[PDB]
């Protein structure tokens, strides 16, 4: 009884079921704050019944405890009246299993919302690892002044910017927001088969920008000059006429002065370090504006730039048949000189290999480069590859060129992982044919194993490392210590 | 018979979580039924003295040994019968 | 053409496609060979139950005086239908009897008849026609397992040092295993039951090979020379093969008996591998030996080196030595005499009582060996011995390969008649054990074979099998799909099988062998993959448990279009198979100068003159849900994977629409699940309403004379019933009154499918693009229009049982007077305190409302004088009603009560007169029956003579060579046992006398079934198990709309959760100003490579807009020319590419978006049924913290690494509270809920009683736990 | 992630090319510690330089500061084209050896013979079904005792040196030939990087 997951100090002890709590599944509210969260009416009603309770008995509504419950459980307009006041003020700790580090429990701010989902905020989904396909979350309700405190100061979804593990914001756009950025400030050059309104224009401030783009003389993308303030040599801010685009004016109107002016294209690994950047000069709340302002940025040119994903954007290269069809050839050689006794068995397996891989590279690389200068580099697919959005060059590579060679499914017995001399020469938009689907199923289910099964260990070894490291508490100030350690750049491969 | 028809509460997983349950709420009910029988009886006792002597040694006595005609005709004088109707 | 069909656009190439096999083959075929109700006597030879009855008879006592024989068994047709079961909570079985001979062998007890008698041998589960068996009102399916074939398996393991040791096991059909092994020091050993170890030799000698003559004749690697002083001087310096011995006799006296034993006591004058010389010859004459044994002079003996070596390690000469030995390691003691000594390995190893190999291990060991031991040997022989260690030493020099486990020729299928076979005869084993006690405890003659035999002992076992076997599962009800695909399973877990924590990946892994046979698609994704596969759409299971796939042979080039073999995985190697989608010529032969291969797991590329087989059709690597996502091709395996498991949870729909975009399977789905009203046969429909459909059917005029029933039937459609899952199945007519009907046809729809083919979702207008960010990460933002339309609502149907028993205390009864609760909760009850059918079921609302007898204690006076006054306001009585969740919303559809008819006097005589009268109805019918079947008999042999007709007791009820005429026709006294002889000289004239008899005999049948069933509804009253009086049951039907939070997904990997119901005016639309009705991330399209999504996508639109409905089979569907050239024709833009405005500005987008028709289903994880939350509730009797689950009105677990977090954060005070005062301070719980109600401050927070519990569990384990300050 | 990146991979076969050639990354001088070289031939029949000490450390260093600027170490067999002291630029080759097998070079001239070797016991002949080609490739032993090894002898039949060879190694070597110093006897078969673990 005492041992084992199961057992007294790791059921009961070590963690409990608990009161004033609940579990919904998880919908993703956009227009909602860093702090925020959306409380279904029933859920909220039920988690804060003893303060309803207490407004009921004070209000004179009722004077025992069980006429208020049943006036809760009639659902009365006195109700939410009630439970509007008693929620502010009183945060709710947001859970997703498994809890791998300290931001799988934050603190949010609830309101009342309708239905029965609790209402997420986007950016706090990757510190939850949580996405919107099923995914389910606990709520708890803090009870005391302290804790309540603690959850305001501490676990508050707007001061957990920063991944404890290294120090680079968590709180990062991702995939509609930085596509939407992206969008917003990536620069088009004017044809003449398309022109772009309002190019080469000189603007005194950001608001005249804001007056041109909303009358629409001048397009999102155009390449424009504005006086803004820059940091100089000297690190002072100053005006200077900056050339830059309108998408990225309407960005700076939102970032901090003190971050001078931002000039890039937004993807997701700018985004983080201009992120990390305006912590460093600003404090918390400014950063967690500034979030949701770009939060709303990035969603509403996303929108408005009507990106989707079709066919069209997946253009298969042209040269395609004619670099196989030179691989055949080569291989062809290849096998004659096996044939008639030049290489050996193993040579000539490599040479396969050699052809194929490389067939397999320039094809790669051609698909990349149509796809990027298609469409002056906005098409869809390559916004979201090159944004960080969301996207590889592996799977643009399986999409438009070739699946590549694939691993014989050989056993952990046989010495080594051999490669299928016949790689798969179709891609997912032609349609792969049976044997190639046949062959690609097992890579797929040893992948889904390898999850599914490895993740055990991973946990094993947090529990390990908890438990050597639990006791590691700052207990003073200073050690008086005169030893140290030396450290000096990380240089692999010189 | 009786202690091979008894199962183990091992033989379903987890049981401690989902099983073996109780609500306070019954519990507390229970102590206000009891609180109200001991108002009920405290109220009968405050009548008691109310009545005639002879009926309230009757119903004291009633109430320390316990509708014993037999022996508390023997006691009194009266028969079972009369005992029975003063009762 | 069928009425009411869709004629779908089929853009399939592929010709000459063999049909499928039926789907439920695997569950059907395989219950058929082992049981059925309607078999002839002459057939029942091959049925399995009969091989299960030879195997546990005759029985015969220990004195031999009695001996019971089994004869035939019969099967009565089962007393509740299915439907009936399934309402009542009961089993749907059949019960049988078997016919069982019990005479004397012992002329001195002359005084004992003997006695043919049939016995009720007790009911049995049956399967239904949709492969499935209602246990408990419950459909369970028996899933087939994949076990270790039966045979010889040889193996390596790599050794801690890392030396290899090899091994050959012999796998049984029923028994231990009999491992051979070699050890890290090179020594044969042999392992008995996973004892301890024995060597090889020891066993060899033990088997009869007595001397080291025999052993090394074995594997033939010694010469025989004849001891003399010039021969040995010839063979000087040759190493000795055997032990030089001496042989002579020591007669040991024993004291207590005082026999002179003579044992025979062997020295080793020379031991083996001794180099001869001259010394050694003297020694060798002196020792008087005829015959010495050298090694032959073959460098081959080298490789056999190791059988030397297991013979230095063998410390047995002799042929009893290594025998005597044994029997010590064995039994742990001394022999008693050498018979038992010899007895225990030749029953170990040669016997059958312990383990038995089967027809398919002899025939796998017989192959594997290149041995012929007959097919009637289920046990080893001393050959198979031989050549099971030879095929090892080949092994051992790297000359063999080592076997692969995870071969599909290796891996066995155990199909549901092997399992049921196999508990039947642990039941029969169990009753022939307490037939022959009871034969064995009795000597007085009145003993009969009726009493000999007890049912229980059968229905336990079979019971057992069926309520807690792993295989035997809960049927997933969700939709047709799911229960064709749970019926098409195969498991390696359960009984004999793997387990989930020992499961390493080899297993879990796609084998080359799996081709055709299992999918590599459909399986679980979690800690069951791999371990749970589906049979693919043609694949069998042969008669000896192995899968087989079709193939198409090639000869010289040419591909046999006409006929398809199926082959096994070990038919299948040394073969170059092709694909199906080669081009032909007209002659047949390949036109492809290069053909892609498959021959073992390598993918050669070679002439059509190497092809050996092709396959037969494009889809057969691939399951049923596989084979139901269109543009397959197009989509990543793990996509596919999870689509397939996505497509077994959708729910079935109120207002289900079959897709746009289908394969074209799901007719076939459909028509082989077996859940809608199939047509026997051809026919004109009679009657059609929502509640049942009369149809005549057509029958041939000889059909008419045979059968005793009307043309006409009556089909009655399931309205509303619970699934296993609380789905509803609902189904409706799609015949008209009038139209004609064909074998096979469906009449009506429902249960996720319309007009015939499955229907699982419904056709969605769908934009890809951001919408502002309610779409974000697989989130769904879909119109209110589908609410409004009632596109994705589905009914679900819960079923609340109550049982009222007897107590102790008092009989608890059922009434709508409940103690203490106000008139308006008891409006809607009726007398017996059950909710009435239409009410609303609000939550906390009285379903089934109950007293149960409080508990008075002994009547103090003072209890006695207070009731006496104020009266008896406090009736002993509790209440236990059924109380609905603050979770439960709907409307009661259907309540049941079942009863036991109270036995009284007055109601006893009204039995007996009651069952008098029905009784007497009953040879009414009986007579009724007999008068018409006599007419028809009549008929049928007018004017012929009999040529014999003899019972079951021998007698000729009939004369030969009389006439026929009525009046002995009516003087037969029973037709149901006139078994054997030849009516008539007419062939045609017999066959139809006994197909009107077999029909008589079922009729008659059914009939007393239907007397038996009302025989037991008036006496013993309505089913019910013993100890419960009562059982009432409220069906509670909720219509579930789509709402925020409910789970969508498409079929090709693609889910979400709806994230907001968007007005139709704020929805994206088009030039037309139609808006779409849902809107997905176009984000979630390139990273999981679902590129089908958007390929279904535009060629639904087209349908949309042309009236059509396409078939696009997997890896044979549609290219995009031909969705370009139906995109032209609907007016279409290519690739679905238009531009949309906003609903809620009307600025047209940047950029075009990809917008078509996607077919969406709705997944069973609704919010509604998610969504719980405590303040305060139940709490645990023994930890005192708040119980889990949303039933129990539990909490949520924070959890160890929850509590990590808040030690990372710092959060004593939270971390405190969820500690103490929110699970186990008892006193601080109630504290802090009244200090919230009245504002005060927070209790102090105490000891956790869980901290408590587990200090009195450390004080009983005998610890002095002291808490000090 | 160290086991979810998997699952995006999807089974593919990653084109890890090992660096077969050691390059100088900086300007300055290279300094060789621990070298040993012999004269060997390579496949095109020229004089090449073989590093004969598996402890040999490169170290190019600035001429100008006198700080090592890079550190590299030597792989055993490999082909030096980079004397000590000689100065060096940026994208030279510094050395170049095969990354799939390594191999063993023999430090002096004489007769090759075999101890402990025997076909079927020690080593395996792999013979390829079409072209025929033969390779010797030492396999486990069930005696311990017998370890094979390759003996060089001078013309007098005695033995200058010996080597001991790992299991697995294929022999490039017959019995009884005439070998010349630098001359690669035993090819090892380093386990092939596959994708990426
Ligand atoms: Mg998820």
């Amino acid at each position: 009884s005492l041992k084992g997951k199961q057992g007294r100090f790791r059921q009961n002890l070590l963690g409990k079921r608990v009161d004033y709590s609940a579990r919904s599944v998880i919908v993703v509210g956009p227009e909602m704050k860093l702090y925020e969260c959306g409380l279904p009416k029933d859920m909220a009603a039920e988690l804060y019944k003893p303060f309803i309770i207490r407004k009921l008995i004070e209000r004179g509504i009722v004077k025992t405890v069980k006429s208020a419950k049943k006036i809760i459980d009639k659902k009365e307009p006195v109700v939410w009246d009630i439970l509007e006041n008693v929620l502010k003020g009183h945060p709710v700790l947001l859970n997703r299993a498994p809890t791998l580090h300290r931001l799988g429990i934050q603190a949010f701010q609830p309101k009342l919302i309708e239905g029965k989902a609790i209402r997420l905020h986007p950016l706090a989904c990757t510190a939850f690892n949580a996405d919107f396909d099923g995914d389910q979350m606990a709520v708890h309700l803090p009870l005391g002044p302290e804790a309540i405190l603690e959850a305001q100061l501490l676990m508050l979804a707007s001061q957990n910017i920063l991944n404890p593990a290294n120090g680079s914001p968590i709180t990062v756009p991702s995939q509609d927001m930085v596509l939407g950025l992206y969008y917003m400030t990536k620069e088009k050059r004017s044809t003449p088969e398309e022109p772009v309104i309002g190019e080469g224009l000189t603007f005194y401030s950001s608001e005249e920008v804001e007056i041109a783009f909303n009358e629409r003389k001048v397009a999102l993308n155009a390449i424009i000059k504005v006086r803004t303030k820059d940091f100089n040599e000297a690190g002072e801010l100053v005006n200077k006429i900056i050339e830059t685009t309108v998408g990225r004016v309407l960005f700076n109107t939102v970032v901090p002065e003190q971050a001078g002016y931002i000039n890039t294209v937004l993807n997701k690994k700018s985004l983080r370090n201009i992120i990390g950047d305006i912590l460093a000069v600003t404090d918390v709340p400014t950063t967690a504006d500034f979030l949701d302002k770009i939060k709303t940025m990035g969603y509403e040119f996303a929108f408005k730039g009507g990106l989707s994903f079709s066919l069209g954007d997946i253009i298969i290269p042209k040269e395609k048949h004619e670099m196989i069809a030179e691989a055949n050839e080569q291989v062809d050689g290849i096998m004659m000189n096996y044939n008639m006794g030049l290489i050996t068995f193993n040579e000539r397996y490599n040479q396969v290999i050699d052809v194929w891989t490389s067939t397999n590279a320039m094809l790669t690389e051609l698909a990349m480069k149509r796809i990027r200068e298609d469409k002056q580099g906005f098409n869809s697919v390559y916004m979201m590859l090159d944004s960080g959005a969301r996207g590889s060059k592996e799977q643009i590579r399986q999409l438009t060129g070739m699946r590549g060679l694939m691993a014989k499914p050989k056993k952990s017995t046989a010495g080594g992982g051999e490669i299928i001399e016949n790689p798969i020469l179709s891609n997912f938009k032609e349609g792969l044919s049976i044997l190639e689907y046949f062959i690609s199923t097992h890579g797929a289910r040893k992948g889904l194993a390898d999850t599914a099964l490895k993740t055990a260990d991973a946990g094993y070894l947090t529990r390990r490392l908890v438990d050597v490291s639990q006791d590691v508490i700052i207990n003073t100030e200073d050690c008086g210590t005169l030893r140290g350690i030396e450290v000096e750049a990380l240089k692999k491969n010189e | 018979k009786f202690h091979k028809k008894v199962n183990s509460l091992e033989d379903y997983d987890n049981y401690q979580d989902y099983m073996v349950g109780y609500d306070p709420v019954n519990d507390s009910e229970n102590l206000d039924e009891q609180e109200s029988t001991q108002k009920s009886f405290d109220h009968i006792k405050s009548i008691l003295p109310l009545l005639n002597a002879d009926k309230r040694h009757l119903i004291e006595l009633c109430l320390k040994y316990g509708f014993q005609y037999k022996a508390i005709s023997k006691v009194m004088g009266k028969g079972i019968h009369e005992t029975s109707r003063e009762i | 053409m069928f009425t009411n069909t869709i004629e779908r656009v089929n853009f399939a190439s592929a010709k000459n496609i063999p049909e499928y096999p039926d789907f439920l083959d695997i569950q059907i075929k395989s219950f058929q060979d082992f049981f059925q109700l309607e078999t002839k006597s002459d057939e029942r030879g091959n049925e399995g139950l009969y091989n299960t009855f030879m195997e546990n008879f005759p029985i015969t006592d220990t004195r031999n005086q009695f001996v019971l024989e089994f004869l035939d068994y019969f099967i009565d047709p089962p007393r509740y239908s299915i439907q009936e079961c399934i309402e009542r909570g009961l089993t749907y079985s059949v019960p049988l009897k078997a016919r069982l001979k019990l005479y004397c062998t012992d002329p001195e007890h002359e005084d004992f008849e003997t006695i043919v008698q049939d016995v009720y041998l007790g009911t049995i589960p049956y399967m239904t026609p949709s492969g499935t068996f209602v246990i408990n009102g419950a459909e369970r399916v028996v899933v087939s397992q994949l076990h270790r074939s039966p045979g010889v398996f040889f193996g390596q393991s790599f050794h801690a040092n890392g030396t290899k040791l090899y091994s050959a096991r012999v796998i049984p059909f029923k028994g231990s295993w009999i491992e051979f092994a070699t050890d890290i020091n090179g020594v044969m050993y042999a392992y008995i039951d996973r004892k301890k170890k024995l060597p090889v030799t020891t066993l060899f000698r033990a088997i009869g090979f007595e001397r080291d003559k025999d052993i090394l004749e074995i594997f033939d690697l010694s010469e025989e020379v004849k001891v003399s002083k010039a021969g040995l001087k010839k063979v000087l310096g040759r190493k000795l093969a055997a032990r030089v011995l001496n042989t002579w006799h020591e007669d040991f006296v024993d004291e207590d008996t005082g026999e002179v034993v003579s044992i025979e006591r062997n020295e080793i004058i020379l031991d083996r591998d001794t180099i001869l010389e001259k010394e050694h010859i003297d020694e060798i004459i002196d020792a008087d030996v005829k015959t010495i044994l050298l090694h032959k002079e073959n460098n081959a003996q080298s490789d056999y080196a190791i059988i030397h070596n297991t013979l230095q390690k063998d410390p047995t000469n002799s042929e009893k030595e290594a025998v005597e030995h044994i029997y010590r390691q064995l039994r742990n003691a001394e022999p008693p005499d050498e018979e038992t000594a010899r007895g225990i390995i030749e029953k170990l190893f040669f016997s059958d009582q312990r383990y038995s190999l089967g027809e398919v291990g002899r025939y796998r060991m017989n192959k594997k060996l290149g041995l012929d031991i007959g097919m009637d040997k289920e046990v080893l022989t001393k050959e198979d011995i031989i050549t099971i260690i030879k095929y090892l030493i080949e092994l051992i020099n790297s000359k063999a390969e080592i076997d692969d486990i995870d071969h599909l020729s290796n891996r066995r299928v155990r199909t549901v008649g092997e399992q049921l076979s196999q508990q039947f005869g642990v039941g029969l084993a169990r009753m022939a054990r307490t037939i022959r006690e009871r034969m064995n405890v009795r000597d007085n003659e009145v003993f009969t074979p009726i009493d000999l035999i007890n049912a229980k002992t059968l229905s336990s076992v079979i019971n057992s099998f069926f309520g807690t076997n792993q295989l035997s599962q809960f049927m997933d009800q969700t939709n047709p799909l799911a229960e064709i695909t749970h019926k098409r399973r195969l498991s390696a877990l359960g009984p004999g099988g793997l387990s989930r924590e020992r499961a390493g990946f080899e297993v879990r892994d796609v084998h080359y062998t799996h081709y055709g046979r299992l999918c590599p698609i459909e399986t679980p994704e979690g800690p069951n993959i791999g371990l749970i596969s589906s049979l693919s759409v043609f694949a069998k299971v042969n008669s000896m448990g192995f899968l087989e796939t079709p193939y198409r042979k090639v000869v010289d080039g040419k591909v046999d279009v006409k006929e398809h073999i199926y082959l096994s995985a070990e038919e299948e190697e040394g073969m170059k198979i092709a694909q199906a989608n080669i081009p032909l010529k007209d002659d047949g032969t390949i036109d492809r100068e290069k053909v892609i291969a498959r021959d073992e797991g390598d993918f050669p590329v070679v002439d059509p003159v190497e092809i050996n087989y092709t396959d037969v059709a494009p889809n057969q690597i691939a399951s049923i849900s596989a084979s139901l996502i269109p543009f397959l091709e197009h989509d990543d395996a793990n996509r596919a994977l999870m689509g397939s498991n996505m497509m077994r949870q959708a729910v079935p729909l109120l207002r289900p629409e079959s897709p746009i975009v289908g394969t074209g399977l799901e007719r076939q789905v459909a028509t082989d699940s077996r859940v809608l009203i199939n047509a026997e046969g051809d026919g004109v429909v009679e009657y059609v309403d929502a509640q049942k459909i009369t149809i005549k059917y057509d029958r041939t005029e000889e059909e008419r004379l045979v059968s005793f029933e009307e043309d006409s039937k009556t089909y009655e459609l399931v309205k509303f019933r619970k699934t296993n899952q609380g789905t509803s199945i609902n189904l409706k007519p799609i015949v008209r009154k009038g139209d004609k009907v064909k074998k096979g046809q469906v009449l009506c729809e429902g249960y996720a499918t319309e007009k015939g083919e499955l229907a699982l979702g419904r056709n969605m207008k769908v934009a890809f693009m951001p919408w502002k960010g309610y779409n974000f990460e697989d989130a769904i933002v879909i119109s209110e229009k589908v609410v409004r339309e009632d596109i994705f609502t589905s009914v679900h149907i819960d079923e609340y049982a109550l049982e009222v028993r007897d107590t102790k205390l008092g009989a608890e009864e059922l009434t709508n007077d409940i103690p203490n609760v106000s008139e308006e909760a008891t409006r809607d009850l009726d007398e017996y305190g059950m909710i009435r059918i239409g009410a609303e079921v609000k939550p906390g609302d009285i379903l089934i409302g109950k007293i149960t007898p409080k508990g008075e204690s002994d009547p103090t006076p003072e209890e006695k004088l207070l009731r006496a006054i104020f009266g008896d306001k406090a009736g002993d009585v509790k209440d236990a009603s059924l109380k609905a969740s603050p979770s439960l919303r709907g409307v009661v559809i259907d309540k049941k009560l079942f009863s036991r008819s109270i036995k009284d006097k007055r109601k006893r005589s009204e039995d007996k007169e009651a069952i008098s009268r029905l009784e007497m109805d009953y040879e009414v019918k009986f007579q009724q029956l007999k008068d018409v079947l006599i007419e028809k008999l009549f008929g049928l042999v007018n004017g012929k003579t009999s040529q014999g007709v003899i019972n079951d007791l021998g007698e000729e009820v009939l004369p030969k060579g009389k006439k026929y005429t009525i009046k002995m026709l009516n003087a037969v006294d029973d037709f149901a046992h006139l078994v054997g002889g030849s009516w008539t000289t007419d062939e045609d004239t017999n066959a139809l006398v006994a197909d009107l008899l077999h029909n008589y005999k079922i009729k008659l049948n059914d009939i007393q079934g239907n007397l038996r069933r009302d025989k037991f509804t008036i006496s013993v009253g309505d089913e019910l198990p013993a100890g419960i009086m009562k059982l009432a049951k409220v069906y509670i039907a909720k219509k579930r709309k789509l709402k925020v939070g409910d789970k969508m997904a498409g079929r090709h990997g693609n889910k979400g959760i709806v994230a907001r119901i968007v007005r139709q005016e704020d929805m994206p639309f088009l030039e037309d100003g139609t808006p779409v009705d849902i809107v997905l991330n176009p984000l979630g399209v390139p990273s999981r490579m679902n590129i089908g999504q958007i390929y279904e996508t535009v060629l639904g639109w087209a349908g949309l807009k042309l009236g059509q409905k396409y078939g696009t089979p997997i890896f044979d569907g549609a290219t995009l020319d031909d969705i370009n050239e139906l995109t032209d024709k609907a007016g279409v833009p290519r690739f679905g590419h238009t531009y949309l405005y906003d609903g809620g500005t009307g600025q047209r987008f940047d950029q075009a978006a990809t917008v078509g028709v996607i077919y969406m289903l709705k997944l069973g994880h609704m919010v509604d049924d998610k969504m719980h939350a405590r303040s305060i509730g139940p709490y645990s009797l023994i930890t005192q913290q708040p119980l889990g689950g949303k039933a129990q009105f539990g909490g949520q677990r924070f959890g160890e690494m929850e509590v990590w977090a808040l030690e990372a954060y710092g959060a004593s005070a939270t971390l405190r509270e969820i500690l103490t005062v929110k699970s186990d301070d008892v006193i601080g719980r109630a504290k802090t809920y009244e200090s919230i109600v009245k504002g005060e401050t927070m209790p102090e927070p105490g000891l956790p009683e869980s901290f408590n519990v587990l200090m009195h569990e450390l004080k009983g384990l005998g610890l002095d736990i002291r808490l000090e300050e | 992630q160290l086991t979810l990146r998997t699952f995006h991979v999807g089974g593919i076969a990653g084109n890890i090319s090992e660096d077969s050639k050691l390059e100088a990354k900086f300007d300055g001088i290279a300094e060789i510690e621990d070298l040993r070289v012999v004269e060997g031939v390579d496949n095109g029949g020229g004089k090449s330089d073989i590093v004969i000490s598996r402890t040999s450390e490169i170290k190019i260093v600035d001429a100008k500061t006198g700080i090592t600027l890079s550190t590299n170490n030597i792989p055993y067999g490999s082909q030096l084209f980079v004397k000590n002291g000689e100065k060096i630029t940026k994208g030279t080759v510094i050395c170049q050896w095969d990354p799939y097998n390594g191999v063993i070079v023999s430090e002096f001239t004489g007769q090759i013979a075999y101890e402990n070797i025997e076909q079927g016991m020690t080593y395996q002949v792999e013979i390829d079904e079409q072209t025929g080609f033969q390779e010797k490739v030492i396999s486990e032993s069930r005696n311990k005792r017998l370890i094979p090894t390759l003996l060089i002898k001078d013309g007098k039949g005695e033995t200058i040196r010996s080597y001991n060879l790992p299991v697995g190694s294929h022999l490039m070597v017959d019995n009884g030939e005439k070998i010349k110093e630098g001359k690669i006897l035993v090819k090892i078969p380093r386990k092939s990087a596959k994708a990426g673990d």
